[PDB]
């Protein structure tokens, strides 16, 4: 098809050689399959198959859905959105893509349409010895502004990163507690909000280490 | 002897109960205990009644003897064992001037508002010169307060006209200037000294910069 065209443009253009097969646990906690990019034309075809006694906390394949191909802006690498489908091919129920989905498609058959906008609060926490502590980076409090909230250059580059994934904030501020931070996140369908909201917990920590 | 401290400071600590002098005072007029009276309602005499009268008039300025330091009156602070509003009541609610139930030769009254960091020749001067007043003067004191009035609202406690004792040490001080009593009963001289140290203390005192306000002020401002 033409998205997977797309996506082999991006591809050669950005010089992508690793692709994350993406995909959350019933828990909420981003999962993913590393594969080269030779493999790319096989993940978008038949599949990529792996073990699906991951999603619970035997044998399942990776869906990739090409409306949902980023580039990571950290050789490049680049992630895919999944839903879970047995060897077969029916989808699988326990996937909670595929439950927000088919939740979505009742709705759609009554004429209904959600939309969800969340304001996403946070702790930026100092790091001890390589490991996380609950020690607050930041001593600001309600709507502080620097050098109260040091996090500033930190919550800069996740909004920056997240706009350049095809992402539109409304806008973010520090919270009431120490090292508390907020970002409000613009109104979306249930589905791509929900990709949204995995993809930006992922962008905070990562950006955070 | 044992390697530790012992010390009778007033509030020693910020946020636990503070150290009192709750001072038991009877008086005995020939040999008898002049503060019981049988034939009298609850068996308090007369002379109870106006020694307790006297004491609450002059105690904003007895605080400036009983209570000397300026750490003094952060233990006047509510919330703890020590009183901080001007009332006289019975045994079951604690207040400045709590009458107990034991009668005869046992009828007394306990002072609560002294810390044990006062000089004890002073306090007892300033106590007997007080009360002796109100015996003499026949000045009856306010009605007693049995609820608690740490729960009453601050208008109802405007309304029923109850007091407050002094917040600083140079209020107590202040107070304690215009008592023309107190000031004849310890001397001009006794009288005098108090007031040249608690004012240079206080004076020491306000113009220094405190940890609390770095703490509250340093990293906004
Ligand atoms: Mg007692």
């Amino acid at each position: 098809g033409s998205k997977e065209d797309e996506i082999f443009r991006i591809v050669e253009e950005k010089n992508v050689r690793f692709v994350r097969l993406q995909f959350v646990d019933v828990q909420g906690i981003p999962k993913n399959v590393a594969i080269p990019v030779g493999q790319l034309e096989k993940a978008l075809g038949p599949g990529i198959h792996f073990d699906g006694s991951s999603i619970e906390g035997s044998d399942m394949v990776l869906r990739p859905d090409p409306d949902t191909f980023r580039v990571l802006p950290w050789t490049a690498e680049a992630r895919l959105i999944c839903d879970i489908e047995l060897p077969d091919g029916k989808p699988f129920m326990g996937c909670p893509r595929q439950v927000l989905k088919k939740n979505m498609e009742e709705a759609a058959k009554l004429g209904y349409v959600m939309n969800t906008g969340p304001e996403m609060e946070f702790f930026l926490f100092k790091r001890q010895d390589g490991m996380p502590t609950n020690i607050p980076q930041d001593r600001g409090g309600y709507f502080d502004l620097a050098p109260i909230d040091l996090a500033e250059e930190i919550k800069r580059e996740i909004v920056l990163v997240l706009e350049e994934m095809g992402f539109e904030v409304e806008a973010a501020h520090h919270e009431v507690a120490f090292g508390q931070h907020e970002i409000d996140f613009k109104y979306d369908n249930a589905l791509a909000t929900a990709d949204n909201v995995i993809t930006l917990k992922y962008v905070a920590k990562t950006l955070a280490l | 002897q044992h390697g530790l401290h012992a010390t009778f400071m007033p509030k020693p600590i910020f946020g636990v109960n503070g150290s009192g002098m709750h001072t038991n005072t009877s008086l005995f007029k020939d040999g008898k205990n002049a503060f019981y009276d049988p034939d009298a309602p609850d068996q308090i005499s007369d002379t109870l009644r106006y020694f307790v009268g006297g004491v609450l008039k002059h105690i904003r300025a007895i605080t400036a003897i009983t209570n000397p330091l300026v750490n003094s009156y952060k233990r006047l602070v509510p919330g703890y064992e020590a009183p901080v509003y001007i009332t006289w009541s019975g045994p079951n609610r604690s207040s400045l001037i709590r009458v107990p139930a034991p009668r005869g030769n046992s009828t007394r009254i306990e002072i609560r508002s002294p810390d044990p960091s006062c000089n004890p020749y002073l306090a007892f001067a300033a106590i007997l010169a007080a009360g002796l007043d109100g015996v003499k003067n026949k000045i009856e004191p306010p009605e007693r307060v049995e609820k608690n009035i740490y729960k009453l609202t601050e208008e109802e406690r405007e309304k029923l006209g109850i007091g407050m004792l002094p917040g600083t040490l140079k209020e107590a001080i202040e107070c304690f200037k215009e008592d023309e009593l107190l000031v004849s009963a310890l001397g001009e001289h006794v009288s005098q000294s108090i007031i040249n140290v608690a004012m240079a203390d206080w004076d020491s005192y306000r113009t220094q910069v405190h940890q609390w306000e770095l703490d509250r002020y340093l990293q906004t401002y």
